[PDB]
DNA sequence: GGGGTTTTGGGG
DNA sequence: GGGTTTTGGG
DNA sequence: GGGGTTTTGGGG
């Protein structure tokens, strides 16, 4: 059961190892959405949540071409229609990118969007950050839990159980708690990163560069 | 400073007026524009607290207080209903039929909060003691003065506040909406329910499990910093919440930056009756154990009642600061929460081994009872919110040779190679423990650098 | 007028 | 004042 | 001096 186009899409993507080709086909249709903000952060909504669309250097050039009298950074409170887009998973620093969770992000790559200037949209609930939603956050936690469980079951073996003598008859025995620390995977750093999905890769423009390109 | 009672305050003077009052409701201080913050609250006193009772239906009467400021920190954070607030230089005026007091803290107005109970909410969370009964636990500006002629006023209103909350609901039925009717609301509404569970979703967020008088269960996200006073078993009033139509797995309430979660003072009759009438619900949990993937968290265990008053310690502190933190070093028994990633030994049949108490050795029972007394030797690999991102998994032991955690599975140790019944119950419990969204609430005893589970059983 | 401040008599 | 920021506790 | 406020120039 579902009403939030953005929530359903992002949820299926995550529940499909980031494989956008495996997500429902009856959902890859044009997306008519309201523009909540345009700077310093461009944020659109589907009537329930707001997400950050990422424009390719192509999409912006096409837009400017077919719409010279229109500035993207000034699309606030205006409605747009993304006719060509895709979804991909990226590893980010959730401490910096608020449109993500658990150092993971589902990006909406926009290839082509038309501005339906002066179109009034139906009154809806106040838009909230999708990555702050309870269910979606949980959906992402399920994702990591799955990746972690697989890695751990592959890394931890041999049933290296603490010898019973170390816990029983330990009156004159002292130990450090870090002895209970066990690596979860062959990860390079101090952060878990042993995932199976292939991180999407697509050059995208920073909202600041488009600001200078329209009023440098 | 002359203090006037709410019902006697002048409506025509338009001059600065001061007063003492009881707070029964309040929004959280919220920002409106690039320079202003607001805090709206409901106040009452011996002269204004209940509507003309005969047809009123015991509905509470009250005046409103709107404090304006240029900084977030210049406004009061109301965590509990029943406490007292003192306002200086407030101008009163009628707003839509009711007495609305307004005060610009950014100019010359000031406020001060006094605890009705022995300790303020914050002082309870930190286990502190109030300076005195005439000392404000919070106030605007750098200074707050209390003259001798005030003590009688403060002490009196405090006595009244307790007589009021103990005799009336204070938060009447017309002030909140039944949870099972939440979906019928056009916009935001208020709630009055008991907290059945505080689930630590992540580093900065708690997920509250609520259930009100209507018997309906709801979940909502509550930031740790914003509402650090949330506690299981306690009844709270949630000011401003919306029904989430985009959640289909579970009933979710959406809160806003101006939303507020408030507890009640000890004498609260409403809170007292609700803490008793409303009973824990596990219907959600039970139904989840049937789904391959539950978007609802399930706490499978329960610690012994004697530990219910014991605070919890994260895995981060347990494994990374237990040998370097002065406080954590003085304790051997801790409480904590986590989810099981993996269980060892892999073969559930080896969970129970024969134990020789003379050699301090244990062995497999695949070669029959010749190994000694039967015991549980299980090593859980866990993880939690405080360690969610790191590349570590931590070992939590369930070694019952000495009696610690012998009843964790509700299954007495036995040769699992021969007792099919005991083996089946454990295998089932194993699937639940490693299943996503399954967590453990348990007490552990530190022994030779390891943590052994004790005083903890299943659900 | 009155705060805190210093401006210590006077802007907008 | 029964409301909507960015600090994206606010 | 500068806010808010109204005192709309001047107290302590
Ligand atoms: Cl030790
Ligand atoms: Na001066
Ligand atoms: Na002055
Ligand atoms: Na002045
Ligand atoms: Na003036």
């Amino acid at each position: 059961q579902q009403q939030s186009a953005f929530k359903q899409l992002y949820t299926e993507l995550f529940n499909n190892e980031g494989d956008f080709s495996k997500v429902s086909s009856n959902l890859k249709k044009p997306l008519k959405c309201y523009v909540k903000e345009s700077y310093p952060h461009f944020l659109v909504t589907d009537g329930y949540f707001f997400v950050a669309p990422y424009f390719t250097k192509e999409a912006v050039n096409e837009f400017h071409a077919k719409f010279p009298n229109v500035n993207i950074v000034d699309l606030t409170d205006k409605v747009i229609v993304i006719n060509n887009w895709s979804l991909e998973l990226r590893r980010v620093n959730s401490a910096e990118v608020f449109t993500s969770y658990a150092n993971l992000e589902a990006r909406l790559i926009v290839h082509s969007f038309k501005p339906n200037l002066q179109e009034r949209l139906n009154p809806t609930r106040y838009p909230v950050n999708l990555f702050r939603d309870d269910e979606f956050k949980t959906t992402i936690q399920h994702f990591r839990h799955t990746a972690l469980q697989a890695a751990i079951n592959k890394t931890v073996k041999g049933d290296n159980l603490v010898d019973i003598s170390k816990v029983a008859d330990a009156a004159g025995k002292k130990g450090k708690v870090d002895a209970g620390i066990v690596k979860a995977s062959a990860s390079k750093g101090d952060e878990f990163s042993d995932f199976s999905f292939k991180e999407g890769n697509t050059a995208t423009l920073k909202i600041a560069d488009i600001f200078v390109q329209e009023k440098g | 400073y002359e203090y006037v009672e709410l019902a006697k305050a002048s409506l025509t003077s338009a001059q600065p007026q001061h007063f003492y009052a009881v707070v029964i409701d309040a929004t959280f201080p919220y920002k409106t524009n690039q320079e202003r913050y607001i805090c709206s609250l409901k106040i009452v006193d011996p002269t204004l607290y209940l509507k003309q009772q005969k047809g009123a239906g015991d509905a509470s009467d009250y005046a409103t207080l709107v404090l304006y400021a240029k900084r977030f920190e210049d406004l009061p954070i109301i965590h509990r209903a029943g406490d007292i607030i003192r306002v200086h230089r407030a101008t009163l005026r009628l707003y839509n039929g009711q007495r609305q007091f307004n005060a610009n803290v950014f100019y010359s107005s000031s406020w001060a909060l006094f605890s009705t109970d022995k300790r303020s909410v914050t002082q309870e969370i930190n286990n502190q003691d109030a300076v005195s009964d005439t000392t404000p636990f919070s106030f605007s500006s750098k200074h707050a003065t209390i003259e001798k002629n005030e003590i009688s006023i403060l002490q009196n209103l405090r006595k009244w506040a307790n007589q009021y909350f103990s005799s009336y609901s204070v938060i009447s039925s017309d002030m909140y909406t039944a949870l099972n009717k939440a979906q019928a609301q056009k916009g935001d509404f208020d709630v009055v329910a008991k907290i059945l569970q505080v689930h630590e979703l992540d580093e900065y967020t708690n997920e509250l499990k609520l259930k009100d008088a209507s018997g309906q269960v709801f979940y909502t996200l509550s930031l740790k910093l914003k509402f650090p006073h949330v506690r299981t078993g306690e009844v709270v009033r949630i000011r401003s919440a919306t029904y989430d139509e985009t959640s289909t797995q579970k009933k979710v309430l959406i809160l806003s930056h101006y939303s507020n979660i408030i507890t009640f003072i000890q004498s609260s009759k409403l809170a007292k009756e609700l803490r008793a009438k409303i009973q824990d619900d596990h219907s959600v949990e039970v139904a989840s154990l049937k789904k391959n993937v539950s978007l609802n968290a399930v706490v499978l265990t329960e610690v012994d009642k004697k530990h219910a008053a014991l605070p919890s310690t994260s895995l981060q502190d347990l494994f990374h600061h237990a040998d370097s933190d002065k406080e954590l070093q003085a304790q051997d028994t801790f409480r904590t929460q986590f989810y099981v990633t993996k269980i060892e030994p892999s073969d559930v049949k080896e969970w129970v081994k024969g134990y020789d108490r003379k050699t301090k050795k244990s062995s497999s029972l695949k070669g029959a009872s010749g190994k000694g007394d039967n015991i549980f030797q299980v090593q859980f690999l866990v993880k939690d919110a405080s360690t969610q991102l790191n590349n570590n998994t931590y070992r939590v032991l369930l070694y019952t040779q000495d009696g610690l955690g012998a009843n964790f599975f509700n299954v007495k140790a036995d040769n699992l190679h021969k007792n099919a019944d005991a083996r089946k119950k454990l295998e089932d419990s194993a699937e639940l423990l490693t299943k996503f969204n399954s967590y453990v609430d348990a007490v552990v005893e530190r022994r030779n650098g390891f943590y052994l589970i004790k005083d903890t059983k299943l659900i």
